[PDB]
């Protein structure tokens, strides 16, 4: 049930990423919930993926 | 926007905090009216058993 505020923002002028070095443009989306449970699991999706 | 929202997060959360210094103020009341109860009883003790002291004298 994503219900939580959205912290948005377009990175461009990229640079070479840490895992792939790709030269790739960013854009961050941002949901936090303040569930404990629902932050590790949030963690291991987001991490895992 | 957004900032307003937990800016309403925030106002509950002072709310809660508000209601656990309400409780702990109940809590310090509670605990000085214990010392005030057992000081009533135990003047009437040593009341009337002095008084007995009294007659029994």
């Amino acid at each position: 049930r994503g219900n939580v505020f959205l912290r948005q923002a377009e990175i461009e002028n990229p640079l070479e990423d840490p895992v792939t070095g790709d030269y790739v443009h960013k854009s961050v989306f941002i949901i936090f919930f303040q569930g404990d449970q629902l932050k590790n699991r949030v963690k291991k999706i987001c991490e895992g993926f | 926007s957004q900032t307003q929202g937990i800016q309403q997060l925030l106002q509950a959360e002072k709310r809660a905090a508000e209601k656990v210094a309400d409780a702990r103020k109940r809590k310090a009341r509670r605990l000085k009216q214990a010392k005030e109860e057992a000081q009533m009883e135990v003047e009437q003790y040593r009341r009337e058993r002095e008084q007995e002291f009294q007659s029994k004298q």
